[PDB]
């Protein structure tokens, strides 16, 4: 139970990021918000759909 | 009369051993140092909750 309370406690320093939930990250050469890849390059093109 | 000397010492070892093995005084610190943590948990638990 203390276990699932410093869990909580790793979850709270994780909710103070609860603004954050469309937010976008950089993956590869491009970035990609909230999990959902945006841009196309030369080599590896995107779905219409996902962008 | 080694018997009744055997009947004594019989009950002596029995209560000498009794007592020296279990006294059930250690388990008295494990007790509160659990209700210690049972009164962190309930709190900081119910905190985050």
């Amino acid at each position: 139970q203390y276990e699932l309370s410093l869990n909580q406690l790793d979850k709270l320093r994780k909710i103070n990021i609860f603004n954050a939930t469309f937010k976008i990250s950089h993956s590869g050469p491009f970035a990609t918000i909230n999990g959902l890849r945006l841009g196309s390059i030369p080599e590896s093109v995107v779905p219409w759909k996902e962008i | 009369n080694i018997e009744m000397a055997q009947l004594e010492s019989n009950d002596t070892i029995n209560h000498s051993k009794t007592e020296l093995s279990l006294m059930s005084q250690d388990e008295s610190i494990n007790d509160d140092y659990g209700s210690i943590y049972s009164r962190f948990v309930q709190i900081k638990d119910r905190l985050d909750q």
